[PDB]
């Protein structure tokens, strides 16, 4: 079967010199994931609950 | 004609390969990579799901006794209780009060739905990687899918292509594989017949239709309570269900070179590594006469404007002097700055600009309009966002020219210095010569 999910909204970044800054802003416990797409990844994981930096 | 090139493993990067025929007039080759696939064998080793305790209902000997049998079932248990007194709503089941047994018999089964919801563990191992590029050179333009190694051909407009073996044999993917749905993660699954309880791998079977399971839940059986039919045991809880909300992020988030991990079949596309080598052969048909390519002379070039970014930043301004118009094959033969365009329109007025990417501050790369040569030599700029949602089109070489600012100022240092140090060794040199004259 398929089963209608919400989707999150797009996060506010601001571009710093080789940096990456996001607004989160979640309903709900949300999952946000990034890896480098280089040789050597570095992966995150954190449950976003409130507004974070 | 018989031309082999070194292209990279990069989706949505078109390499410019240049033939210089002899008799022809020069062409440039756009080698574009649209997507890749490195394809893992895997040998399937067991099959676990949540396991199904079967617990029929328990025969009371009213006033008698039976004896506890064998049964050929994954962890069974049959055990035997006397002394029971068993009651039901309406009274007291059975008869005598102490003279009564009653036959508890459990067992592992595998569940309804180990055919729908099931964890397949895999072995990976020679990954065969095949890739889809595009060719269009002179006026076709065409895509096709090969294996990449030095043991496939395909045809292309007439022409023989082979894309030898990728040049690391690398892989996301570990010995052993375990494929949920369309997640894969690198576990180390425990052998077959050596699963533990409360873990991955408690029961294990060997293909979904296999008949042999092994089961290995720590079972255990206890005495009823006076007066209750309820069967009592203690079992260790499904460790499928266990690994399912331990099991964390799959392969896809851990992948490295940005590897996008399928299943259906499991494999590891894009993956941003390694090169891929190309032997072309391409026919007579294909070439240009140079009797009809027109003939470039006085070619210098100036460069206006050039920002080292990621995009095509560098503008590039030719001057030269033909004889007919038509079409001729740009290429840099420096990997300082690759041109965008690979063929632009000759005509008259004998200027022409060209778009290049670089990455270095004072670039030297060499373009060749037709036959002619020239040197294009520029100052970059160092560009405005911090952050692009895209690649860089360049080759990322940061050594600024033999002639550039910085390096002509280090030049001229090194000029300076080693004027007096020669200095220095001939007023030596010049006395210890009259020092063994006298
Ligand atoms: C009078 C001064 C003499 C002292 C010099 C002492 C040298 C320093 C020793 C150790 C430094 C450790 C760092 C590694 C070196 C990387 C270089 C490299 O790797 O060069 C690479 C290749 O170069 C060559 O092919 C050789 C050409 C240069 C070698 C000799 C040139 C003659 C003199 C040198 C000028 C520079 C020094 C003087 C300037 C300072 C004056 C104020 C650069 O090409 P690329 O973009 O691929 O590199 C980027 C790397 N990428 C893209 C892979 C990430
Ligand atoms: C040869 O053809 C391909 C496939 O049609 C061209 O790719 C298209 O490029 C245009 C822009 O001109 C895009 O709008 C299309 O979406 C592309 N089609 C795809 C990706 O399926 C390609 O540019 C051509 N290359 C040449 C002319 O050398
Ligand atoms: C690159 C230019 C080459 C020209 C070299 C010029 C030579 C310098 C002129 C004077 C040199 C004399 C230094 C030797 C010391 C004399 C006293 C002694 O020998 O006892
Ligand atoms: C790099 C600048 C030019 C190179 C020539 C520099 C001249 C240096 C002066 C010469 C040294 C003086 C001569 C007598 C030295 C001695 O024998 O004690
Ligand atoms: C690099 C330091 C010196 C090594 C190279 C030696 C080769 C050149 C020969 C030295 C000069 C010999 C000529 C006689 C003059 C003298 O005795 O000083
Ligand atoms: C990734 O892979 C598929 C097939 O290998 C390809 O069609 C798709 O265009 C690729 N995505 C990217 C990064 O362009």
């Amino acid at each position: 079967s398929t089963c209608r999910v919400p989707v999150a909204r797009a996060p506010g970044v601001t571009y710093g010199k080789r940096e990456l800054t996001v607004k989160l802003h979640p309903d709900h416990p949300t999952l946000l994931t990034y890896r480098s797409l280089g040789a050597d990844p570095r992966p995150y994981e954190e449950w976003i609950d409130r507004y974070v930096e | 004609y018989e031309h082999t090139a070194t292209i990279p493993n990069v989706v949505g990067f078109p390499y410019k390969a240049h033939i210089e025929r002899n008799g022809f007039s020069p062409m440039t080759l756009q080698l574009e990579v649209l997507g890749t696939s490195l394809e893992p064998t895997l040998n399937l080793e067991y099959i676990t799901c949540e396991y199904k305790t079967v617990v029929p209902s328990p025969y009371i000997k009213c006033c008698g006794t039976s004896e506890c049998r064998s049964m050929e079932r994954p962890d069974y248990q049959c055990q035997v209780y006397t002394g029971v007194y068993p009651f039901m709503w309406g009274g007291a089941y059975c008869f005598c009060d102490t003279e009564n047994t009653q036959l508890s018999e459990a067992y592992v089964d595998r569940s309804d739905v180990c055919k729908h919801d099931h964890a397949a563990a895999y072995k990976a191992h020679t990954a065969a990687m095949k890739a889809t590029i595009r060719i269009s050179y002179g006026n076709l333009n065409q895509t096709t899918t090969a294996f990449v190694n030095g043991e496939h051909t395909v045809t292309v407009g007439g022409s023989r292509f082979t894309f030898g073996p990728i040049s690391t044999a690398w892989t996301p993917f570990d010995n052993k594989i375990v494929v949920y749905k369309n997640d894969v993660y690198n576990q180390d699954f425990p052998p077959y017949g050596s699963g533990q309880p409360g873990r991955f791998g408690d029961i294990q079977s060997r293909t979904v239709e296999s008949k042999d399971l092994y089961a290995n839940t720590a079972l255990k059986l206890s005495r009823p309570s006076s007066g209750t039919v309820h069967v009592p045991y203690t079992q260790t809880p499904s460790g499928f269900k266990y690994w399912l909300k331990e099991r964390g992020t799959s392969l896809n988030d851990k992948a490295p070179f940005g590897c996008v991990i399928k299943t259906n079949p499991v494999r590891a596309e894009n993956c941003a590594v390694g090169n891929i080598p190309v032997s072309m052969d391409i026919p007579d048909t294909a070439f240009t006469r140079v009797i009809d390519a027109p003939a470039v002379t006085n070619l210098e070039c100036q460069v206006a404007v050039c920002t080292h970014s990621s995009d095509f930043g560098g503008i590039a301004t030719l001057t030269f002097k033909t004889d007919k118009p038509g079409k001729c094959a740009v290429h840099s033969h420096s990997n300082v700055a690759t041109i965008q365009e690979a063929a632009v329109d000759i005509k008259t007025d004998g200027k022409i600009t060209l778009h290049f990417s670089t990455a270095s501050a004072s670039p030297a790369f060499k373009v060749s309009v037709c036959s002619a040569k020239t040197t294009c030599t520029a100052a970059c700029e160092p560009p405005k966002d911090h952050i692009v949602p895209y690649g860089a089109s360049h080759n990322n070489q940061v050594f600024p020219d033999m002639s550039g600012t910085a390096m002509t100022w280090v030049q001229r240092v090194a000029g300076g210095l080693g004027g007096l140090t020669l200095a220095a060794v001939a007023v030596l040199i010049l006395v210890t010569c009259v020092t063994m004259r006298r």
